[PDB]
């Protein structure tokens, strides 16, 4: 379409440029939980974030402290489940390309 | 693209001519438009600095030279179009900026990832903006990080609430106090009706903002004559009655620093 | 404020030793604050764009009057007296349509600004329920840090919110375990984390460090040692002991 | 010519858009101040972020 | 002109609707992915961790 | 047919409101009545129960 | 069917009822539905002394 004065293509940010910005976010969140969102990003292992987060819905420490490798195996395989439900429908993403 | 036997002409899914055959050989050749494209001006404020840099949108730089000139004011126009200091980007292309190979927080958005700034004798330089400062938190499965101090930190947010209530009457507007004009526009039915309408509710939107935004207490709360808070001060945000206005010292700045509608 | 501290997960007690440091904090950082104001022009950025985009729809919609979209002149005075009734009414009308046409897209283009103004204005209302008539566990939603409180501040066609709020300063490196295995049995700390220099095991608040001795009121039983991952070899002092034999 | 200022009108407005744009791009993903990495060594006691 | 005009209205309409959309992730970032939502059905559907 | 571009552009700006009051409604729906909301003066008057 | 005890509210992690798992507040003719169990006191066993 660019031939009656439609120039188009100023993105400010490059796409790898927001994934950088992702990564770094999922970094953060990984090794320092919510710390780093709101001041100096301090470490803490993830187990213990996670029970940090159990705490936070109302379950103690132990439940995760205990079932630490069911809890493991679940994420990993939900994480999985959303890779394939993703690769496997295309209206996913119907909002983007509306 | 092999166009068959019969097929003269070729249009795109806008249905715009974009190839045709050459009458005398049986071959294609495509169409398209040369350079269309815009020229924006990235300068630092007049203050520090009268250099500036010229950016051609989606254009290449050997173009530029032929892009609108050979009709400028010579002597100042053909340093910015051509010389040195040519650079090209996804954005297009830069005449008068240096090419940098540092990465620094962005202070004029070029585009695609390149920014411009007027530090370095001095001179524009174009480089590619800087996400921020690398880091690596020191993660182990068996170390943790405890803070053993704090900070209190004040910040600002400002967020505008209403805008000045203008009416426009439309028939004074399109017509002047004249008679003929005005008996023209009845005949157009009731657009005056309606603009004056919509003004009106934006109007009371604005009054509407106003009183949600600040109208949250029903009680008219007073601070004891006596302001002692355990050491905290509140004199920077509370109203002084001294000035005419009893409005604190941050609300007094916020009003000056803010600037003939009438006219 | 020793309240609001306990919102962020910080004890009383810091506050309440501290006291003057935190106060001078405040006061510091609201003396900076209005010296930011002062000494930087962009600060009201957004309200004085507002303005400047009103005033220039105003300008650009009467400037319009200007124009004679097709007519012989854009002066109806003019045209009417020279020009006849049968041409005039079309001259008149083309300035008609053009005027019409202009004050349409300036109509449009204030209603557009004023969706966007009202959605700034229920922003800052919810902002005012939310931080200055309460404290917010909403992150970034009444400023950057643990939020602590907030102040209004009314300005030209607009609101300014300082949000105080509290920020980690220093933070100190330390071993950290899951549990602490006793006596066959793991302890999770109650409200806190387990932590340990080189040598000794403390239980300490997450967001401050007040290391404190890891006693049976600090901690609670649940299971063996041999499910929990990490659990960390440690006595569990039970003060009943040494008041109950004496 | 004689239409008066519309073209500038529309070009303004275009360009507020795509600084909009940029705008929402930047307020929603340069929330981070720094660019934090992950350990190289991915133990993150059996949870997968591959 | 009228064409144009149409176009740009509803490019600023869309624009609108991107800047709530754009908003609303924002504030999704600042509140689910910096931190924990006791908001429920915000960040997704259940207890958030 | 400017009549109904004026119609339509209306419209337009209306359904974007509605759509931000519905988006509300939603999310008090969400925070109010599927559970207990912490946010001041969003579930009512008082200490929302 | 026998039994009584407390657990967490998300969780069924039942615990034998003490004083430390549970505050006294008045006496019970007050409160509709109260039933009758043993509230144990860690303290006991160490009544030998």
């Amino acid at each position: 379409q660019k031939f009656n004065g439609l120039t188009v293509l100023p993105p400010l940010l490059t796409d790898e440029m927001i994934a950088q910005y992702t990564s770094a976010l999922l970094a953060g969140t990984i090794t320092s939980g919510w710390t780093f969102g709101a001041g100096a990003a301090l470490q803490i292992p993830f187990a213990m974030q996670m029970a940090y987060r159990f705490n936070g819905i109302g379950v103690t420490q132990n439940v995760l402290y205990e079932n630490q490798k069911l809890i493991a195996n679940q994420f990993n395989s939900a994480i999985g489940k959303i890779q394939d439900s993703l690769s496997s429908t295309a209206s996913a993403l119907g909002k983007l390309q509306d | 693209k092999k166009f068959l036997p019969f097929q003269q002409f070729g249009r795109d899914i806008a249905d715009t001519t974009d190839a045709v055959r050459d009458p005398q050989t049986l071959e294609i050749l495509d169409i398209t438009p040369c350079s269309f494209g815009g020229v924006s001006v990235i300068t630092p404020g007049t203050n520090t600095s009268n250099q500036v840099a010229v950016l051609y949108q989606d254009v290449n730089c050997t173009e530029v030279p032929v892009a609108i000139h050979a009709d400028q004011l010579t002597p100042t126009w053909r340093v910015y179009s051509t010389g040195s200091n040519v650079f090209q980007t996804r954005a297009g292309c830069l005449i008068g900026a240096e090419h940098v190979n540092n990465s620094y927080e962005c202070d004029i958005p070029i585009g695609a990832g390149i920014c411009a700034s007027y530090q370095t004798s001095q001179s524009i330089i174009a480089y590619t903006m800087s996400l921020g400062a690398e880091n690596s938190v020191a993660y182990s499965n068996n170390s943790i990080a405890i803070p053993t101090n704090f900070t209190i930190s004040v910040t600002t947010e400002i967020l505008p609430v209403s805008m000045t209530k203008t009416s426009v009457d439309c028939t004074m507007y399109i017509c002047g106090d004249s008679t003929e004009c005005s008996n023209l526009l009845l005949q157009y039915g009731s657009f005056c009706t309606q603009l004056n309408r919509a003004l009106t509710g934006i109007a009371v939107e604005q009054d509407k903002n106003t009183q949600e935004v600040f109208a949250q207490v029903k009680q008219i709360y007073k601070t004891p004559p006596i302001k002692d808070f355990g050491g905290f001060n509140f004199s920077q945000i509370l109203p002084d009655p001294s000035k005419p206005s009893k409005r604190s010292f941050i609300e007094d700045l916020l009003f000056n620093k803010v600037t003939l509608i009438c006219a | 404020m020793a309240y609001r501290f306990n919102g962020i997960g910080v004890t009383q007690n810091v506050l309440y030793e501290n006291q003057k440091l935190i106060a001078n904090q405040f006061n510091s950082a609201i003396g900076k604050i209005q010296d930011s104001l002062s000494s930087t022009a962009s600060a009201l950025g957004k309200l004085q764009d507002v303005v400047n985009q009103n005033a220039q729809a105003l300008n650009t919609l009467v400037k319009q009057l200007s124009s004679n979209f097709g007519a012989i002149s854009s002066v109806l005075n003019d045209i009417l007296s020279r020009l006849d009734p049968p041409e005039a009414e079309v001259q008149i009308d083309r300035l008609i349509t053009g005027r019409l046409q202009s004050l349409q897209t300036y109509v449009t283009q204030q209603l557009i600004r004023a969706a966007e103004i009202r959605a700034s204005a229920n922003l800052a209302a919810t902002k005012m329920s939310e931080c200055v008539l309460g404290q917010s566990k909403r992150v970034d939603f009444c400023g950057k840090g643990y939020h602590l409180m907030s102040f209004p501040q009314s300005a030209p066609h607009g609101v300014v919110f300082l949000h105080v709020t509290y920020v980690p300063a220093q933070e100190k490196n330390f071993t950290t375990a899951p549990a602490i295995c006793h006596d066959g049995k793991a302890h999770f700390p109650r409200e806190g984390v387990f932590v340990s220099n080189g040598t000794h095991w403390f239980v300490t608040q997450r967001n401050f460090y007040e290391p404190q001795i890891i006693t049976t009121d600090n901690t609670f039983v649940s299971g063996n040692c041999d499910v929990v991952i990490g659990i960390v070899n440690n006595t569990v002092y039970d003060p009943l002991q040494p008041e109950l034999d004496s």
